[PDB]
RNA sequence: AAAA
RNA sequence: AAAA
RNA sequence: AAAA
């Protein structure tokens, strides 16, 4: 709204096009205790997960009969902002501890374990956009990294505008200044979508667009996750 | 029509199609059918016995009780007529007193304790309940000697091979459990069979890793 | 520290229940008797609230929601010197529902506030800058308390309809300079550039469903609510539940929603007078 | 203690007579996944109550081995007053929740259903004086309505003094700048002070004038809550 | 959010216990051989607590609380600019009784501070318009705090009197402006009109009763307790429990509250200096 | 750091010498309602505390099979302090609440009584320096006088440095303008420390000097604790 | 309200378990073949949370822990009117150990902070004086947050390595009047005096092991951690743990400590480039 | 579903239970897991008292797991109407 | 904090 | 926040 | 409060 988003080469102000994503870097069994673990980042953003494998739940009156009970936090730290979060969660947080939650548990075969909790607590050290999403794909990357059965990874990507233009995987400034910004998450293999929201505002047409480039992007992602998952083995 | 996708042995993941068509399959939980498409639901290898296939897991620290393993657990409560045991599952496991004493218990009466190991086996369990431990068996009920060495689950099997693995490692007096827990007695320094153990998590041969050592 | 957990016990459904609520799906029709598509009855009542600064009560089938507002005199934001606030909050009141107990917000009620709040602030419906008073130094907070008495389905779509009423059924007082609010005297209502709503879809089956009620809820695969402005750009967009949608799932219901939403705003707009 | 609070016509600040109520309004079954709801208008002050019917309370060593346990919550919401109140609890709020429970412990024939909890949750919507009493009737009249069988219905009505006049069912002004403000709850059937407390000061003897005020009040909205109560009926 | 439940894990107290109880009711006396209108031994000890700016130990029976004050500089409120503070809380320490585990006040503790509160501003016997120090801008804040240490029955009467001691106990210290407090400097007492009592009379059975013990309140149906100034003004009045009252119950208890609050007043005079 | 602490005359602000004690005054059986009681004064430093006896803990899966639970706690009064502070526990009461237990721990035969708990409430009356030894002291007095069988009483005392001069004992000006400021606490007739800290800085030679001088201290203390518990008896 | 209460399920280390780890123990060596009095290999990286003002991950055996600072600009606390604040705080992650749940800092993680922050405090490492900027109305509040991700045994050393790590890495910028911060201009580092480390070491027996790893932290007796500068002042020292020591015992440990700090101090010096 | 039998809400203040055995007319033999969450059962009530919860009994004529048709709910007040 |  |  |  006040900073030039897209400059007169038509590129953005970190240089990118808008079909372009920010680097991506992934590391698996980061954390010895945990049963799974991961660190995602996305250019300047950064997410570390814990899995602790399914256990039964001891109320147990939160357990479920019939399946596993998934317990998901998403949170900052104080120092992963340009001002320090208090570390008190705020209902920022809160919102999306449950659309993380959400989002997973579409994918965990979680009615093989009845009455178990499976733990999924993930951390954002750097927060430059589309920590939710980064947040996410940590989680799922920890849980095949605990080898908790899944019908699939989530990969996930922020779409937005920014003056008038439809960009792929915004940057902190596009998020603040952009007019949309609106994040996606699936399980690609299955044509799935598990995490979706808007902010901002978009034509009916606009989110069409955006929407189509989410999924390409997506599909980038993805490939990544299987490679970083396989690149021990091989 | 029907074919499988996968060169065998491949390095499979969540969400990988393995598979097409109609096969006949014996449920698993690493692999899911949606449909006329197979997919691996974790991270692990690709395998076909004969016309069947199969994910094999290359991740997890559970174990999951099937009727009639042998396991070797540990104590970590005592109950009114009974223990409290962990083999290592996402349930817990039970040990009436009745199993171990082969008769009711006595009028304040008070064998196994916290942080006592006991090599059983699974007695009862189901989807709808938690597992059920026995001792009455040979060379089953509390570990007196020797030592215990924590792995991963789905590797016991790969420790174990055509009886393989096993053999070489012996050479040491060592049993394994279905637990994904191994009972030892070697001597502290000849123990330290532990690293060799380290080293097959490490990449599932270690003949010569043994000799050198 | 909390975390986000799956609900335990909650409103078990019978199966035959499911297998009949489906059978009139086939053909366009729900126990109400009502078409995939409309929305159950809608009733709205402004300054229902005596002592609120603007009020409406929102009965929508069986839910019930009332939303209230305060107006207060504060410093500004130091991030937004030239804006009033707007601080939305919904109670989930242990009344609308039997297993509703009480205590701060739940995730639910935070993710109702905020989805709400998202609408009013991206539509920018409110325009923040109007609420000024001595820039810099003293701007209006519109406090937006939204209180859910009866849990019939849909809540989210009825908080944003009572959150809108209350809104432009929002008295505003004459300040005087000495700076306090002489309350004896209105000077005016609370100006919003339009109305905005928020359209709930949910996934049953091979089925999308406008406006679900209560059993429809409990036997969804999810749902997705899109919020409207008068022009029909998409202010708001939110997926809930546990169950995923198809990418072309998602397509159908925005269509379907916003063609929805063109007769909520007309309906809306009568009863606000506008 | 500032504006005049009886005029020299003998009259109040609304123009009641010292010994007249404010206009009583009840409404029922206004909730439909309630067991039993309310609403209870008296002038300017409005509550709505929901009970939930008795239920086997889960913990369970809160719960009682001969009777039921009241569970009861007394909240007002933030645009109720003239300034918003803050919505969490205040210390006034829970005093007022205990008070009003302790009222109805008296009149629920609680040891029909041991080991139970019955839950009374009643909100302030609009409060000009007299709530706990509005609350405490609401509360009552759900009970009615949910078919929780009781010894009596409870009726009740604040009493004060303002410049140095015995005066009845108070608006808010009244307690603000009164001498004396006592609220009186009974279940009147069976002679039974359920509620009784006093702010201010009065002299003993125009606490007995005060009290035998409130009795005749009481019977005027006891014969309403009554008649409320049978009215779909006939 | 919270709500008030029925108390459940409570001082079960055996049918024999009850029946031997009344018994001596007939003849009326109690187990400790008092006259149904007694009170038990009261002990009073100022100054207890070193570091408070006044305190006083209270030992009423087994029944043990303790009073402190502190005073602070504040503004004021703006609803009060012309007036110091008052602020009373109680703790109902886990020491008092095997019961009452630790944390943030109960109902009870809660009900307790606020009724004497409601007694001291109510009575006026505390002028808080003598607290101001430049009108408007700064006045003393007088924090009274609570510490009920053995619960022995009766304990809101024991608080009153322990709350009135502290307060005329209370220290006050010479304020230098440049606006600080030179502690090395007292210049006087807190300026009290009078003291205030509470009366607290059990209904057990067919019978009132004053000063309740431990026993005889987890018999009795309920309880009522009347404020009293010198005068013997009413200042206070606040039934409490579970059973309900006649009437004729209720006035024959403020006769016999307001008599026996001449002889307590006199008491506590005694103990004050006053 | 700013007032003399160590005047010429070589004495301390209080008068005492470098190796004396505050005067000490105990009391036991004071709360009729509890198990057992103590008050321990220690100069200006005031404490009391109360002990629930063992009983089984509800849980129960807090309980432990083989072994008692002691459950403490540390707390000041708003009036206990120079200036009132808040009653809400700080960090600094919760760190005080968990050396505390962890020095009862120690001195408490807990495997007695398994699967029960055993509540130590310890309030500060009066804090001039040393309230957590004071506490603590109180606590193991409390548990004698509940007739809890323990290996031993615990007595502590605080050592530091003034101006340079290690000192026994010390009071809220020296704790607050020294340069080290170490309590101790003992089972002396078993020579085991069961509470260790420091605050402030000594070298090894000095934190030798000091420690020595505070046995010292600790057994005319424990010699008093030992006639106080004696003293009805005798 | 709370209370601290002895450790109920805890990582039940087996019998058979125990014996193996002394039985080492006789010749001088641990599981992992290192000596009493060794620690384990050492792992620092600084600017690793790229948004912190400074910070380091630091490695130590299986143990991991992340420090990052935040610089903001605050009046002075009034009892310190002439320097900046420093403020404390440690998570002990749910991702670090199974059996740590989410929530508020637990007795653990606040007793963590506190031994941190007196052992910065104490040794004077870090002159609050030095980060007044106009002095009595403006100072700089070092936020320090210390996040544990990985419990593998001695979380308390590594957070004081990390603490330091993060303290000797923070930039700080050019403060601007008119008085705001240009982020966009570093304008030098936090100074410190000299780095300081906290070494603990553990009773297991008749044995006092430094840094002890989870499985002898889960049989050891208690532990004592003594604070060190570079002069090798005591700065700091924290018993902890269920059992007793004797005075030899903590004699020896100390004697052992600042031995084991002398090589330390060099090594972090290493790591942070001083 | 509990280890040897059925939780079944018959819409009272106490849930009410149901046996395996009753309904097996046997004991529960190893690894066995007839009625789920969602199931309709039509029983009878075999014990209940001021002390207890309502025991059920499906050892009847017509009794047991309910297949077809539907089910309306009311006021238990109104059913003599 | 008190008052609604 | 630290100190009592 | 909103934004990360
Ligand atoms: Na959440
Ligand atoms: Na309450
Ligand atoms: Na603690």
């Amino acid at each position: 709204e006040r900073p030039k988003l897209i400059l007169d080469d038509g590129k953005r102000t970190d240089g990118r096009k808008p079909d372009e994503l920010r680097s991506i870097k992934i590391e698996l069994g980061v954390l010895k205790n945990a049963d799974g673990s991961a660190i995602f980042e996305m250019g300047n953003t950064k997410a570390i997960a814990a899995v602790y494998g399914p256990k039964e739940m001891h109320p147990r009156h939160l357990s479920l009969p019939d399946r596993a009970v998934l317990r998901v936090r998403y949170h900052m730290t104080p120092f992963s902002t340009d001002e320090r979060k208090n570390p008190a969660p705020s209902r920022r947080e809160i919102e999306l501890s449950k659309v993380i939650r959400e989002a997973l548990e579409s994918a965990v075969l979680v009615e093989l374990f009845p009455r178990t909790a499976i733990d999924v607590f993930t951390e954002i050290l750097q927060a430059d956009a589309g920590s939710r999403l980064v947040s996410l794909m940590a989680a799922s990357l920890a849980l095949a990294d605990a080898g908790i059965p899944m019908r699939d990874l989530i990969a996930g990507v922020a779409v937005g505008k920014a003056d008038g233009v439809i960009i792929l995987d915004l940057n902190e400034t596009e998020a603040m200044w952009g007019e949309a910004d609106m994040p996606i998450a699936m399980m690609p293999s299955l044509n799935q979508v598990t995490l979706f929201q808007l902010n901002g505002s978009m034509t009916p047409d606009e989110f069409r667009q955006a929407f189509d480039l989410a999924v390409k992007g997506i599909n980038i992602i993805y490939n990544l996750e299987r490679e970083a998952l396989k690149s021990k083995y091989v | 029509s029907q074919e499988i996708v996968l060169q065998p042995r491949s390095i499979v993941v969540p969400g990988e199609l393995l598979a097409e068509g109609e096969f006949q399959i014996p449920w698993s939980p690493y692999i899911l059918k949606i449909n006329s498409k197979y997919y691996s639901t974790v991270v692990g290898l690709f395998d076909v016995k004969d016309t069947q296939f199969e994910v094999i897991p290359l991740e997890g620290s559970f174990y999951y009780p099937k009727i009639n393993d042998i396991v070797i657990g540990l104590v970590e409560d005592v109950e009114i007529y009974g223990w409290v045991v962990d083999i290592k599952a996402p349930y817990k496991a039970y040990l009436p007193a009745s199993n171990l004493l082969g008769r009711s218990i006595n009028v304040g009466e008070d064998y196994l304790d916290v942080g006592d190991y006991v090599i059983a086996r699974i007695e009862n369990f189901d989807r709808s309940i938690d597992p059920v431990l026995s001792v009455k068996g040979k060379d089953l009920g509390r570990v007196s000697n020797g030592i215990v060495i924590d792995i991963m689950p789905v590797k016991v099997p790969r420790v174990i091979g055509n009886k393989s693995m096993y053999e070489t490692l012996t050479s040491c007096s060592i049993f394994v459990a279905n637990n994904g827990r191994i009972w030892a007695t070697c001597s502290r320094f000849s123990e330290e069979i532990l690293i060799e153990a380290i080293r097959k998590i490490e990449n599932e041969l270690t003949d010569r890793i043994k000799q050198f050592i | 520290g909390h975390m986000s957990s799956t609900p335990s016990n909650q409103n078990i459904i019978p199966i035959i229940k499911k297998e009949s609520i489906v059978s009139l799906f086939e053909k366009g029709i729900r126990q109400d008797g009502r078409k995939l598509t409309d929305y159950r009855p809608l009733s709205i009542t402004l300054d229902y609230a005596k002592k609120a600064d603007g009020s409406a009560l929102v009965k929508l089938g069986t839910t019930m929601v009332l939303a209230g507002t305060k107006l207060e005199i504060d410093k500004p934001y130091e991030d937004t010197p030239n804006q009033g606030n707007l601080i939305v909050n919904v109670e989930l009141l242990p009344l609308a529902y039997e297993t509703f107990e009480p205590g701060p917000p739940d995730e639910n009620a935070i993710e109702l506030a905020r989805v709400v709040d998202r609408s009013l602030r991206d539509s920018k419906a409110l325009d923040l800058t109007k609420l000024v008073i001595e820039p810099g130094k003293s701007v209006w907070t519109v406090w937006l308390d939204v209180y859910v008495l009866d849990y019939g389905g849909n809540v989210l779509d009825a908080c944003t309809l009572a959150s809108v009423a209350a809104l432009y059924n929002t008295k505003v007082y004459k300040v005087e300079q000495h700076i306090s609010v002489n309350k004896n005297e209105v000077v005016g209502k609370l100006p919003l550039n339009y109305p905005v709503v928020t359209i709930s879809v949910a996934k049953v089956d091979k089925y999308l469903v406008v406006d679900p009620d209560l059993d429809e809820e409990s036997i969804m695969d999810a749902k997705i609510s899109f919020s409207y402005t008068p022009d029909l750009k998409i202010v708001g967009i939110q997926k809930s539940g546990k169950g995923s949608m198809s990418l072309q799932d998602i397509d159908q219901a925005e269509n379907t929603a916003r063609s929805t939403a063109v007769k909520l705003l007309e309906e809306l707009k009568k009863h606000l007078g506008i």
